[PDB]
């Protein structure tokens, strides 16, 4: 029956232009639909899930299995919690099932770190997945969710356009957004969207990210291991190569999937907001993988801010926020996957967004000194504004330096 | 004490500005509480008022001002 996935044909999702006529085709009916206000509930439900399989069924088809087991496995867990979050609510249940929620996904991660192969529950969309279903478990916790369907549910947690490794959402937006379809010049402004967005993700990932990635990176590899050592200047080379080529192909993608999701009628949230031209680092985390970025913020930070307040953990303001950026980045890392370089881009952020935080309050106690003290405050102008841009855009390349763990093969050989 | 009279005294308990009779004040715009602040106040809205108010839907558009502060204690406090 694994036999049977393998014999399945497979497309690869936005893997090419071409791939566009079948999804075109295939959306055309419910984009049409959505113009007198109908949606076809089972065509939808079709769709979605040949397109999924399709995304799955490569060399490793067998796959789609672990994507039902999850599914029943989430279902299960689920409502569960719905079940119990009713009557009762109590720390620890919560905890519980939230761990049994994630716990595929972490499975799916230490797997490597035991064995050295991938585990059985993973799929490919596992990693973004877990925080739909996550979401719901939080939300329920809170109270800020009562009502859904298992339709409402497997609609938002198994959506097919950001499904693969697409923009991350919650579900009581998401739900409310399908819930009522937008009407017809709202509608059609996201055709006008679609296609700009698709047009701009041809280029980004399929001509800039092709030059970046493909052409000009593994050339870049071969001649910095050959020159070896700690660093060369080939090192540098790979480092901005990369870092354009992980934004690119990423950045398109996003865009694809965002249109596609137009096209379904709902607006899926935004990963790029021109992250580059960031003068801080606070602000490259408002312009960078903005739907992981936003959720982590509202669901790993200041969720454990929360618990260093209300336990009143850390003795000072500062240093609460300072243990919160190093543990949720660190989180982030191990999000990515147990690899000493994930781990390490996770700490870089960590480290990296604490020294943000202490220079701005270093620069109002400078400010505070010279006012006081009869000189004018310390400059601010076009050249300071491009120095922090200059200083912000070296420290987040080199992290996609460390992200890509290419340092794995140019230090240890071995 | 009534729900509105009460969240005026704590308010400048732990940040020292009075916003009574102007009150309709974005306190983000006024600079009164920072990106830290609000858990801060929102920690001793948890113990003084013994309400429990979620964070991960928590926007910029519903508690910025002092009156949908005080409007949104009355909402969590009873339905």
């Amino acid at each position: 029956m694994i036999d049977f996935l393998k014999q399945l044909p497979h497309l690869e999702p936005y893997g090419n232009p071409f791939y566009f006529i079948y999804l075109g085709i295939a959306l055309l009916p419910i984009f049409i639909g959505l113009f007198f206000k109908k949606r076809f509930a089972i065509y939808e439900c079709l769709v979605s899930i040949t397109f999924i399989v399709l995304a799955l069924t490569g060399t490793h088809a067998s796959q789609i299995l672990a994507l039902l087991f999850y599914i029943v496995w989430q279902i299960i867990w689920v409502y569960s919690y719905k079940r119990y979050r009713s009557q009762r609510d109590n720390k620890w249940v919560f905890y519980l099932h939230s761990f049994l929620v994630v716990l595929p996904l972490i499975l799916v991660k230490v797997e490597p770190t035991i064995n050295g192969t991938q585990s059985l529950l993973n799929f490919l969309g596992i990693s973004y997945l877990t925080f739909r279903a996550v979401g719901m478990i939080i939300e329920m916790r809170d109270g800020v969710l009562k009502e859904f369907t298992l339709g409402e549910f497997l609609r938002f947690m198994l959506f097919m356009p950001t499904f693969t490794s697409g923009p991350i959402d919650r579900f009581k937006r998401f739900n409310e957004d399908y819930q009522s379809i937008p009407n017809r010049d709202e509608l059609l402004n996201m055709l006008e969207q679609a296609v700009k967005y698709i047009m701009l993700g041809f280029l980004y990932k399929f001509v800039l990210a092709q030059i970046f990635g493909s052409m000009l990176l593994p050339p870049l590899k071969a001649q910095a291991l050959s020159q070896g050592g700690i660093f060369n200047l080939p090192t540098l080379g790979v480092m901005y190569v990369y870092g354009f080529d992980l934004f690119f192909d990423f950045a398109g993608y996003s865009m694809f999937a965002l249109a596609v999701s137009n096209l379904m009628g709902i607006k899926s949230p935004i990963n790029f907001d021109k992250p580059f031209i960031s003068r801080d680092m606070k602000e490259f985390w408002n312009r960078w993988h903005m739907s992981l970025s936003f959720w982590f913020r509202d669901f790993v930070f200041m969720r454990l801010v929360i618990v260093l307040m209300r336990n009143k953990v850390f003795k000072n303001r500062n240093t609460t926020s300072n243990v919160a950026y190093i543990i949720n980045m660190m989180v982030m890392g191990f999000w990515h996957g147990i690899t000493w370089y994930y781990i390490a881009y996770g700490i870089f952020h960590g480290i990296g967004l604490v020294i943000n935080d202490a220079w701005l309050r270093k620069k109002k106690t400078i400010n505070k000194d010279r006012k006081k003290a009869g000189l004018k405050p310390l400059p601010e102008n076009k050249w300071t504004k491009a120095l922090g841009i200059f200083i912000t855009f070296n420290t987040v390349m080199l992290s996609f330096l460390i992200f890509s763990g290419f340092l794995n093969d140019l230090w240890f050989t071995k | 004490m009534d729900v509105k009279a009460e969240v005026i005294e704590i308010i400048d308990e732990l940040f020292m500005e009075d916003v009574s009779d102007m009150m309709d004040e974005d306190l983000f715009d006024a600079g009164v509480l920072d990106s830290m602040g609000t858990v801060e106040l929102i920690v001793e809205l948890e113990s003084r008022f013994d309400i429990r108010v979620p964070v991960s839907e928590f926007g910029r558009d519903d508690w910025n001002t002092a009156n949908k502060i005080v409007e949104g204690v009355t909402e969590l406090r009873n339905a």
